[PDB]
């Protein structure tokens, strides 16, 4: 049944008339064949002859439905809506799919405004960075996940050989629901700039090329020189770090008699306020799908506009189909949906729990509380994580056998995966110790972490940035599009990236680098291949070998985790600059 | 200078000497596309060691030739029609809107059409 | 028409005991014609080495259990024998057959890009 | 409190059990009722509890230099589970 | 069912020992393709910029009408495979 104006994610329209039996709006043969031919000719009456120069050529719905349901025989000026969408309105078939998304879902200049390229069935709106570069029959399609945000949105990566051409959303009705952010799709050009392709050895104020045999030998002569004692070996994990490399680095430092392992975050409290002891203390226990059935949601120190754009659109969708009321505590911001602001600190949050907000949350069938990723980096994390936890434990509806009402929302993908493998030191005795050997496993948030002038610093990563500048020896790594990696999102779901292309230059898989360095440092890990590496993962957490599966925490155990917990600034200053891949993007510079 | 030979620019900053074999084209000095390999770097290979560079194929750059054509001007109309000036041997016929105050090139030929009432502004 | 020299009619053997005898008879034929293989194909090795190579290939399939796999293996072993004796294989193919043959460590493979 | 003051050589403990069934209940009851006492005696020791459907209960003890010894606790009594933890040292 | 048909197929041993196949439903048929090589999947030709390869399974995509057929065939060839759940 052909259509141009039907899409179940949007409102119903009858301005295309291709579904005649309009069956889209109507609830529940030669005339119909003739009708489809007659309607098809009308669209092609004014359509420009642009198929050779038009980016929708091999993937055009107007072409395919002209062939399938039509006969074989038979001037509007362009506009500018940003440097991301190329507009050729001559080809528009006047189907109003752009209007429904831009006003109902987007709420708009937006973090989701680039999704209109997918909905436009014709070449009226097309990706501008992708313009003129490839045809859909040239592209190899690879199903992987996003690591630009903690959501783990399922994306489709189209590669033409070595190059990565474009990123498209792929269906998943549990995390992203057919949408991705503009960061998720227009940062792929950073994978072709500032790439780490050769081992670089620092000799003074310069870097020179090096072999893997030397770059793993200079570290050995650097590790045996500074001679870090027990807890002087500091290992740091960044935002875009896979799980197979976090565990390999965790075991490498342990075999050197060290436990000083951490992330690139700046949480003042060394044991994170949520704590990594229990899974339920730091995951979206309610799961993203059950945000639909929400009654009252409490946003605590979070900005879903920037922390997780795709999930933010889920909140607006429920806000329109029902009478959902969402109460937000913290710094004010422009929102795509109505929010009742309460305050910009924790006094209001406690006072809100003693006000009308708490009464609704008590009698709500399915209450929700969302704590931001930047809350742990703020001073009153202990205040919030005890105020909310006491509220969670004191009431019954928040923790029920059928519903769990506590959810922590992160922004960086490597966080939850690191927590599950216990990659966060739980002591200030270990943390405050001076470091002599520093291993930057893809960490570039070091503007706040101490780096001693005499400490031996090694940067392993897939891009050249500030973190690579501080290094003494640089080891090139592979980006997520190039490695069969494992990432755990904020809800505790294990998802594995699938390798689409090889790493550039002489770069290696991120965990194979650490294992090889172990043999040079006498701490030879027992790992020999990925299957043996993933068997070790089950020895750190049994659920990690269960792809696309959320392991819900038992109700009884999660209660103790909630109990033991007893200015909210937005963590993101610039949306277009979050990870290293976005910084090297030339397209994101145009957005700036 | 090696900068006008290995970088992509809208217009050349100096006069193209057609006897200079390091130019990207005999009429243009710098490459006209970002992914296009500079001609100077291409010829610095083992296979060019004992070859005569002058006899290698050097077609003139189309980017320099297409913009020497005068802007077409339409009288008493807001739409320009182009079909390659060859009919069945040109390109597919397209209609070009002239609402804006600028010269809009053809999607196939590159001929830049404009309205006669906008002539003075565009020439400025 | 007539079959070529050293041709056997294809038959599906349904008895493991009868299959075992047919395999042993064919193994003897390979050993007997080993000196012929050195002569026709002008090999640079003694016939004693050729017989050793034959035994290795028969020892590879020593512990194949399934009868249907035995018949296909036996049928393919007969075709190869008819190919060698009749000199249908070119000498380069037989020379390379004897050209066939310590694995590197993890780091050694890591340095060169591994496999 | 008691013998739950783990030695310095003990660096990490991980507990595996299941959300359902009957074999994980003794470990579920043990950890739910006794967790504050252990974290009080070992403020810096990381106590990790990870669950998965159908796995049998056990405890992993990450000793010095990355050495790990894993003790299977399939169906043990709560009193013996406390004894088993005392025997990790 | 349990026959080692890889013994009489003629294919090289790497399909059984090294390469890993994927079974997936991309939207009405089930396909089988092979995971790319870590190295040697592609490399730019220095002469004309062609995309070189030493992966002889790169263009092979089996098609099946049912999920049962894809799994049964992969087992019959002794292939190392993982099913990509839809
Ligand atoms: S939108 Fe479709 S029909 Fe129109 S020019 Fe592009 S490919 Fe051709
Ligand atoms: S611009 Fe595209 S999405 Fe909008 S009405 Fe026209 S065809 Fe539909
Ligand atoms: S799909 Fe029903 S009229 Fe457009
Ligand atoms: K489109
Ligand atoms: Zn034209």
């Amino acid at each position: 049944i052909p259509r141009y104006c039907y899409h179940e994610k949007l409102a119903v329209a009858g301005n295309c008339r291709m579904c005649l039996v309009a069956s889209c709006a109507m609830p529940v043969t030669p005339k119909i064949k003739k009708a489809r031919e007659g309607v098809t000719e009308m669209l092609l009456e004014n359509h420009p002859l642009d198929c050779p120069v038009c980016d929708q050529g091999g993937e055009c719905d107007l072409q395919e439905q002209s062939l399938r349901y039509g006969s074989d025989r038979g001037a509007v000026e362009n506009k500018a809506i940003g440097p991301l969408i190329k507009t050729s309105m001559n080809r528009c078939i006047h189907c109003t799919r752009c209007v429904r998304f831009l006003n109902d879902v987007a709420g708009a200049n937006s973090e989701l405004s680039a999704n209109v390229i997918d909905l436009c069935p014709v070449g009226a709106l097309t990706s501008k960075p992708y313009a003129f570069r490839a045809r859909p029959w040239e592209l190899k399609r690879t199903e992987t996940i996003d690591v630009h945000d903690a959501l783990g949105s399922n994306v489709r990566v189209d590669t033409r050989g070595i190059e990565v051409m474009r990123v498209l959303p792929r269906l998943n009705d549990e995390i992203n629901e057919e949408w991705i952010s503009d960061k998720t799709r227009f940062a792929c050009d950073g994978l072709k700039t500032q790439r780490l392709t050769k081992p670089l050895i620092r000799q003074g104020n310069t870097f020179v090329d090096a072999t893997w045999e030397e770059a793993l030998a200079t570290i050995a002569e650097g590790f045996q020189k500074v001679q870090p004692k027990e807890n002087e070996i500091k290992a740091i994990v960044g935002s875009l770090t896979d799980l197979e490399s976090i565990v390999a680095l965790k075991d490498l430092v342990n075999k050197l008699g060290s436990e000083n392992v951490s992330t690139d975050g700046d949480a003042t409290t060394v044991p994170p306020a949520h704590g990594a002891d229990f899974r339920s203390n730091y995951i979206f226990n309610s799961t993203i799908d059950n945000i639909e059935e929400a009654d009252q949601i409490l946003l605590v120190g979070t900005n879903p506009r920037h922390e997780a754009a795709v999930l933010n659109a889920r909140i607006r969708k429920v806000w329109l189909r029902s009478d959902l009321e969402v109460h937000h505590v913290g710094e004010e911001f422009d929102s795509t949906f109505e929010l009742n602001h309460l305050g910009s600190d924790v006094n209001a949050l406690a006072k809100a729990l003693t006000g009308e907000v708490g009464k609704k949350l008590s009698e709500a069938s399915k209450p929700l509380i969302i704590i931001g990723s930047g809350v742990t980096e703020t001073q009153d994390a202990e205040a919030v994580y005890a105020t909310v936890a006491k509220f969670v434990t004191s009431n019954a509806n928040i923790v029920t056998p059928e519903w769990n009402g506590f959810n922590l929302l992160h922004r960086e993908a490597s966080r939850v995966g690191a927590l599950d493998v216990g990659f966060t030191t739980q002591s200030p005795e270990v943390a405050n110790t001076k470091a002599k050997f520093i291993y930057l496993l893809g960490a570039d948030e070091i503007v706040n972490k101490d780096i001693p002038k005499d400490a031996f610093v090694v940067y392993q990563g897939h891009h050249g940035d500030l973190g690579a500048s501080f290094a003494d020896v640089i080891l090139p790594g592979s980006a997520y599009t190039e490695k069969t990696a494992t990432y755990v999102n904020t809800e505790g779901r294990v998802q594995s990236t699938r390798a689409a292309t090889n790493p550039p230059g002489v770069a290696r898989e991120d965990w194979m680098i650490i294992r090889a360095l172990s043999e040079y440092l006498g701490a030879t890990l027992p790992y020999d291949n990925l299957y043996e590496m993933r068997s070790r993962l089950a020895d750190v957490a049994p659920h990690l070998l269960r792809h696309e599966v959320v392991e819900p925490v038992s109700e009884g155990i999660a209660k103790v985790g909630f109990q033991s917990l007893v200015l909210l600034k937005n963590p993101i200053e610039n949306f277009y600059f979050t990870d290293v891949i976005s910084k090297s993007s030339p397209t994101m510079a145009k957005c700036v | 200078s090696t900068k006008e030979l290995t970088t992509a620019r809208i217009k050349d900053i100096s006069k193209p000497d057609e006897n200079n074999l390091q130019q990207q084209a005999p009429n243009r000095i710098s490459p006209w596309s970002k992914s296009q390999k500079p001609r100077a770097e291409a010829q610095d290979n083992v296979r060019f060691a004992v070859k005569d560079l002058a006899k290698q194929p050097r077609p003139y750059a189309a980017i320099d030739l297409i913009y020497k054509q005068p802007i077409r001007y339409i009288e008493h109309d807001n739409v320009a029609v182009c079909d390659g000036n060859g009919g069945a041997q040109g390109h597919p016929k397209v209609y070009i809107n002239l609402d804006q105050n600028k010269a809009i090139p053809c999607g196939y030929c590159g001929l830049r059409f404009a309205q006669a009432a906008f002539k003075e502004d565009i020439e400025s | 028409t007539n079959p070529t020299a050293f041709a056997q009619t294809t038959r599906y053997v349904k008895d493991s005991t009868e299959m075992r005898t047919l395999v042993l008879n064919l193994y003897r034929r390979y050993l007997r014609h080993s000196r012929g293989f050195v002569n026709n194909y002008n090999l640079d090795i003694p016939a004693s080495q050729v017989r050793t190579k034959i035994r290795q290939e028969f020892e590879r399939q020593r512990f194949v259990k399934d009868l249907p796999l035995k018949n296909v293996l036996y049928m393919k072993a007969q075709m190869e024998f008819q190919e060698l004796v009749n000199f249908w294989k070119q000498q380069c193919h037989v020379m390379q057959y004897f050209e066939s043959i310590k694995g590197d460590s993890f780091v050694q493979k890591f340095l060169k890009g591994a496999q | 409190s008691s013998k739950f003051v783990f030695p310095k050589v003990v660096k990490e403990l991980r507990f595996f059990l299941s959300q359902t069934g009957e074999a994980s209940v003794p470990l579920r009851s043990f950890l739910t009722k006794t967790y504050p006492a252990i974290k009080k005696a070992n403020p810096t020791l990381p106590i990790l509890i990870r669950e998965a459907y159908g796995i049998p209960p056990s405890v992993t003890a990450r000793l010095e230099k990355g050495h790990e010894v894993k003790t299977n606790l399939e169906g043990f009594s709560a009193d013996q589970i406390a004894k088993t933890l005392q025997s990790i040292a | 069912t349990d026959l080692a048909k890889e013994l009489v197929s003629g294919a090289p041993k790497e399909l059984i020992t090294e390469r890993v196949a994927r079974i997936y439903q991309e939207t009405e048929t089930w396909k089988i393709d092979w995971d790319i090589l870590n190295k040697g999947n592609r490399w730019e030709n220095d002469l004309m910029g062609y995309q070189s390869s030493s992966d002889y399974m790169q263009g092979t995509i089996l098609k099946f009408d049912t999920r049962e057929g894809a799994i049964r065939f992969a087992k019959g060839q002794g292939w190392d495979y993982y099913i990509q759940e839809p």
